[PDB]
């Protein structure tokens, strides 16, 4: 069913699965570098050079 | 300063020296003049509100919900105040009771409560001879509105 | 000649949650959780331990701490009773005999729930909220003046009941103190819109939230006849 | 001072467990308990002629659950009877009572008001006053309790009980 | 008087939390007015206690209008059900009262009324504070409780009598306000 109003294509739960399951193993790569950042270090530029 | 004696152009006649006979208070001249301005002010939005109802702007929806008065009801001529419920005429003159104390308050005498003349929410100051000469145009029209209910309320 | 928190309005330092509003001078920055808000300045006026007798109504100047004491039980109970607001709703009810009255502990609804479970249910809370109460006042006749706002003696440092270890850090402790303080003030306001939602529409959170986040009946497509 | 009232004439200083040359300590709170005991079964002692005189209010004290004040029994189980949400509004303002307005941890029991609003001038009508409301705080004690119990022994109420005559426990049908 | 401590009350004590009191001469008209205030609104919260609890005069208020002491609305309507020939009269002895009387420009409060033993100040001091912050404070409560009751019926529609029978303690749920 093709025509039917589905949220982002997802008719069975299989998809909502792998919908989560890919989003957050590139957020937990992308927490192993920007997790451990500090929330309060701003910066008065257009753009910031702050670590790696 | 809106209480000195050169306003009104001058002159007329009594000066009442019975006001000082045993009722002294009554006859300072400062008073005198907050009560002339204040019955100038009251009078002119008087002429605005018989000008107002009498050319049928009625209003639209209801007075009274429940006792089930519009505003379509409630007669033009002088009997219109008297008319509505006393249930809410009493909320007319309570909130001209926190105008008369607190906001606007009457005892003072100078009656400047800081408004300016044309400008709502932040004052419009006049400065020089224009503030004097709006000053007695107040008076003026004030006069002119207190003789003119008198004129249209006897027929 | 002037108030003593008319002089508190005089300085006026500035503030954090209302940034705009100029906090009164109180708010001294010492205090766990202060963020330079008291738009109404009850710090200005602060309250003593009256609940100790005529001795204690009298509050002494700058000491915020049964202000403080009042928020940190208020928050504490209302931390709790989000999960009471919710966890019959979620994890199911209790059961009854013909004692107690089956369907007694099923009103899913959670305020007409107290008008429905026994009165002997409630009152055998009633008096085990009583007792860590009476355990409270002990603590507030014993250390009086060295009494910290929260205490029940519950926990890391000194002699209080610790059956966990919970042997944290002298800083880290702090951090656990303002934790705790957040989801103080946080609950209070959760635990108000559960107790004005379960009056505006009868039934429990997830039985409103669970309504809301589920399609209509009639909106639901038929779905999936595809051979 | 407060150690020697309590005492009046037919038993002086009466404490056959020796509890004030023990622990004299102990005592100004043990005197707190007992004033307030007492000024509870005193009005405790008061609503049982009230509530068993069938002198009730009128209406519903719970239109919702259909519950007269006059449907409230005029026993033991009358405060039981009594709807949960009304019970719990009770307490709450009789502790907002005994921790604010009358705190109880105050231990001589005076409140800023006096006996009838006025000071005792007199300092022994003041200990005379001050052994009369001990006096009659524990007759009301023995008065609430030899009420209770006598409900639940006989089965009946006060005006039940009064009604059948049932005053003499010796020719009815009971233990002995 | 701010010396005694006369509104400093012990749950909060000096409770000026905005600030308002910046020298001694606008506390004496303040005092003057909390304290008229409250004696206005202590006799406004009786009357809702016993006109919502039907308690009527038997007969008629205005036999010439017709109008019964029983058809008079025992909420905030109530006192404009009278006619204005009658209410003038309530206008004209309670004038006459804060101007002759007990004249409301004395700041102090006293208007000499002394119910003798009752209050002997002299030799109980103490029961003159008790009974000069009880002024205060059943006037500041009864003040709160008429813009209570006022404000209810507004919202509501219903007087206090009316309102009590449905049981309608709670914005929620209701088809009023917005909640
Ligand atoms: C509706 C809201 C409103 C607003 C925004 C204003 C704003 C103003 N009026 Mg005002 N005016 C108002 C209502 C208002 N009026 C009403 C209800 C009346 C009575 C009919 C007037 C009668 C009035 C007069 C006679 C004058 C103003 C004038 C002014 C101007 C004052 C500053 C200036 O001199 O330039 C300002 C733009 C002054 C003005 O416009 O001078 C150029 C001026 O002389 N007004
Ligand atoms: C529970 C309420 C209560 C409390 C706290 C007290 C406390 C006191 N009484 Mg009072 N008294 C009471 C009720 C109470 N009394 C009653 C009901 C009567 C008989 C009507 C009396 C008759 C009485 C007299 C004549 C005198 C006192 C005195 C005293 C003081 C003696 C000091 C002491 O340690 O005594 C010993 C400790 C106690 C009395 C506390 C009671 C502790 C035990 C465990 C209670 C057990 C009672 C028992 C279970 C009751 C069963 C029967 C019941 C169910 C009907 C002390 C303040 C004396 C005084 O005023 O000193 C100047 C004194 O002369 N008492
Ligand atoms: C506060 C004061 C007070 C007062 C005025 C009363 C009054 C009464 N009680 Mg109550 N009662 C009280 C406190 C009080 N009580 C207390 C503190 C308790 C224990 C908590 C009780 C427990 C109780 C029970 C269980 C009963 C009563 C009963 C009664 C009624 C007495 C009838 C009778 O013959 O008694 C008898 C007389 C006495 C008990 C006093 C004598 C004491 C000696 C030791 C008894 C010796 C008896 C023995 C066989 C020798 C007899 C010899 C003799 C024939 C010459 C009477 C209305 C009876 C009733 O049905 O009415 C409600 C009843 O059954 N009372
Ligand atoms: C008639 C009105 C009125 C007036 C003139 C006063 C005046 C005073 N009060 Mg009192 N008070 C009142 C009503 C009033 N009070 C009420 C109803 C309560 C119960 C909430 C209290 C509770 C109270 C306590 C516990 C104490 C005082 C104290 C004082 C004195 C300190 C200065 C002050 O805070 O002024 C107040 C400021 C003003 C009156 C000007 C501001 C006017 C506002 C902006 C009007 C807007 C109000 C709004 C429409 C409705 C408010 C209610 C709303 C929150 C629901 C001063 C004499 C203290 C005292 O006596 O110490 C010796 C003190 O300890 N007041
Ligand atoms: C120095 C001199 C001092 C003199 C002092 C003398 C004072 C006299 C006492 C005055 C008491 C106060 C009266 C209040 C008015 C009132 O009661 O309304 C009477 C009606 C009663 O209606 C009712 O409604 C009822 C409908 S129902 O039955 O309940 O359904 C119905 O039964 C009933 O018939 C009907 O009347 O109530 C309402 O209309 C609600 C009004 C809401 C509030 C009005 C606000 C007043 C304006 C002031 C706002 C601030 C001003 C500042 C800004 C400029
Ligand atoms: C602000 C505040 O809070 O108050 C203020 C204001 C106020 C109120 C004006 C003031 C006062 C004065 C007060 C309170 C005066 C009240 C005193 C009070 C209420 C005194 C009860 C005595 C009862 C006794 C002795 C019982 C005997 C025992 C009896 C009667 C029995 O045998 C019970 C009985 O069932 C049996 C067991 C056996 C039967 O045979 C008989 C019956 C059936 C009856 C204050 C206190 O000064 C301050
Ligand atoms: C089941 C039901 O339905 O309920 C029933 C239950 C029940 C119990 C059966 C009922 C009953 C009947 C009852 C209880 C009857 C009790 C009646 C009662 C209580 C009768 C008091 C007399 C005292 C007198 C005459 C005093 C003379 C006093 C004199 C002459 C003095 O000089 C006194 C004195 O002090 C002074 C004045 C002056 C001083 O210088 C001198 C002294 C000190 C000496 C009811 C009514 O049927 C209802
Ligand atoms: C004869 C007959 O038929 O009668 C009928 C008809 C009739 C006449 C229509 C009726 C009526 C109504 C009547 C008679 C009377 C109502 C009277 C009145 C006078 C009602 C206002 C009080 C002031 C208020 C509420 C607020 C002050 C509020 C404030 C915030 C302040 O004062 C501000 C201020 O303090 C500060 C905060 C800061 C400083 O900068 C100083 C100032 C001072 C500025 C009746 C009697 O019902 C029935
Ligand atoms: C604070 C907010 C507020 C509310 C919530 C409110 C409510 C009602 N007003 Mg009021 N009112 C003001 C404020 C408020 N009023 C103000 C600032 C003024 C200008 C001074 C004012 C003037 C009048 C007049 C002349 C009348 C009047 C009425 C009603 C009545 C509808 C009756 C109905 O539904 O049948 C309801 C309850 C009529 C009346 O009372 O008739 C018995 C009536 O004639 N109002
Ligand atoms: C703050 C104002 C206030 C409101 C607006 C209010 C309202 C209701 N009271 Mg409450 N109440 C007090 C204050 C207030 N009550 C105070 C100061 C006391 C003395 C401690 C007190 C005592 C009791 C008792 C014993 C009962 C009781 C009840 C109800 C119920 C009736 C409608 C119904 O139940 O259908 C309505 C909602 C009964 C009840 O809760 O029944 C489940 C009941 O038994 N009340
Ligand atoms: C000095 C003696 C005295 C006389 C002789 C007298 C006479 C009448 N009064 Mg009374 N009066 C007072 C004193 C006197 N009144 C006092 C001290 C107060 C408290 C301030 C007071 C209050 C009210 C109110 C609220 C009403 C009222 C009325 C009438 C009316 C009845 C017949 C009628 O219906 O005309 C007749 C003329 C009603 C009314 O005027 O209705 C239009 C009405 O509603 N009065
Ligand atoms: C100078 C002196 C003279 C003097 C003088 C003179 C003229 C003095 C002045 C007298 C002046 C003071 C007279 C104004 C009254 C107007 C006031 C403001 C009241 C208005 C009334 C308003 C409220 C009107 C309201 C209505 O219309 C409205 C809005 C709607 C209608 O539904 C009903 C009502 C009624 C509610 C002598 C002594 C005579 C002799 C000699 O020559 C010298």
């Amino acid at each position: 069913t093709e025509g039917t109003n589905e949220w982002f294509g997802v008719d069975d739960l299989r998809l909502l699965a792998v919908l989560f399951l890919g989003h957050w193993a590139i957020l937990s790569l992308w927490l192993g570098s920007y997790g451990d950042s500090n929330e309060d270090e701003d910066f008065f530029g257009e753009i910031d050079y702050s670590a790696r | 300063e809106p209480l000195g004696l050169y306003d009104p152009l001058g002159w007329l006649d009594p000066e009442k020296d019975p006001a000082s006979k045993f009722a002294t208070f009554h006859a300072n001249f400062e008073r005198r003049r907050a009560v002339e301005r204040k019955h100038g002010r009251i009078a002119m939005v008087a002429v605005v509100g018989m000008l107002f109802h009498n050319a049928d702007i009625e209003f639209p929806g209801y007075l009274s919900g429940e006792l089930g008065i519009r505003f379509s009801d409630v007669p033009n001529g002088m009997n219109g105040l008297f008319s509505i419920p006393l249930a809410g005429l009493t909320q007319i003159v309570f909130a001209i009771g926190v105008m008369e104390l607190a906001i606007w308050p009457a005892s003072n005498y100078s009656g400047d409560y800081g408004t300016g003349y044309g400008r709502p929410f932040v004052p419009n100051v006049l400065e020089g001879d224009e503030l004097k000469y709006k000053l007695d145009m107040e008076i003026n029209q004030g006069r002119a509105a207190m003789m003119g209910i008198m004129g249209a309320l006897v027929g | 000649g002037a108030s003593p928190s008319a002089d508190a309005w005089a300085n006026s330092i500035e503030s954090k949650a209302l940034p705009f509003a100029r906090a009164p001078a109180t708010l001294d920055g010492t205090m766990l959780g202060d963020f330079g808000f008291d738009p109404l300045g009850f710090s200005t006026v602060p309250v003593g331990p009256w609940f100790t007798g005529i001795e204690g109504r009298n509050g002494q100047i700058g000491n915020l701490n049964w202000y403080r004491e009042a928020e940190l039980i208020h928050g504490r109970i209302a931390q709790v009773a989000v999960v009471g607001f919710i966890a019959p709703g979620l994890f199911g009810t209790l059961p009854g005999n013909e004692w107690t009255g089956v369907d007694a502990y099923s009103n899913l609804n959670p305020l007409e729930a107290f008008s429905q479970v026994p009165g002997l249910a409630i009152l055998q809370i009633f008096l085990f909220m009583s007792y860590l109460e009476v355990r409270r006042i002990n603590i507030i006749k014993e250390e009086g003046e060295n009494y910290m706002p929260g205490d029940l003696r519950i926990g890391q440092g000194e002699g209080r009941w610790n059956p966990f270890g919970l042997d944290y850090s002298p800083e880290a402790y702090e951090e656990k103190r303002l934790q705790e303080l957040k989801h103080c003030r946080l609950a209070m306001i959760g635990v108000f819109g559960l107790w004005a939602q379960a009056q505006a529409s009868g039934v429990g959170v997830t039985e409103q939230i669970g309504a809301a986040l589920t399609t209509p009946d009639y909106y639901a497509k038929a779905g999936y006849f595809l051979p | 001072s407060e150690i020697e009232l309590g005492a009046t004439e037919p038993l002086g200083v009466f404490d056959p467990l020796g509890w004030l040359e023990t622990e004299p300590e102990a005592f100004e709170r043990r005197r707190a308990v007992e004033r307030k005991h007492g000024r509870v079964a005193m009005a405790a002692v008061v609503g049982t002629i009230v509530h068993n005189n069938h002198i009730v209010f009128d209406g519903y004290i719970s239109p919702s659950n259909n519950l007269k004040f006059s449907d409230i029994p005029t026993g033991i189980d009358g405060i039981f009877s009594v709807p949960t949400a009304g019970l719990a509004q009770i307490i709450a303002f009789l502790g907002f009572v005994e921790l604010a307005w009358l705190p109880a941890s105050q231990y001589d029991g005076d409140y800023g008001v006096g006996y009838f609003g006025n000071d005792i001038l007199d300092p022994e009508e003041k200990a005379r006053k001050l052994n009369a409301e001990l006096n009659n705080g524990r007759a009301a004690m023995m008065g609430i309790m030899g009420n209770m119990v006598a409900e639940k022994i006989t089965g009946q109420t006060m005006y039940e009980q009064y009604a059948a005559g049932h005053f003499n426990p010796f020719n009815d049908g009971e233990g002995f | 008087e701010l010396e005694d401590g006369i509104g400093a009350v012990a749950p909060l004590g000096y409770f000026d939390p905005l600030g308002y009191i910046k020298d001694e001469e606008t506390f004496i008209r303040y005092r003057a007015v909390e304290r008229k205030h409250g004696r206005v609104a202590m006799m406004a919260m009786l009357g809702t206690f016993v006109h919502n609890n039907g308690w009527t005069f038997d007969g008629y208020l205005s036999p010439s209008q017709g109008l019964k002491f029983s058809d008079i609305d025992s909420g905030i309507g109530g006192l404009f059900q009278v006619p204005p020939a009658g209410l003038a009269q309530i206008i004209l002895l309670c004038g006459f009262v804060e101007l002759a009387w007990w004249p409301a420009s004395n700041l102090s409060g006293d208007y000499g009324v002394r119910l003798g033993t009752l209050n002997d100040w002299e030799e109980q001091p103490a029961k003159y504070y008790r009974q000069k912050n009880a002024e205060l404070n059943n006037g500041r409560a009864a003040m709160m409780g008429i813009l209570g009751t006022f404000t209810h019926e507004v919202i509501t529609g219903q007087n206090f009598a009316e309102q009590a029978a449905a049981g309608h303690f709670s914005p929620f749920g209701d088809g009023q306000g917005f909640f």
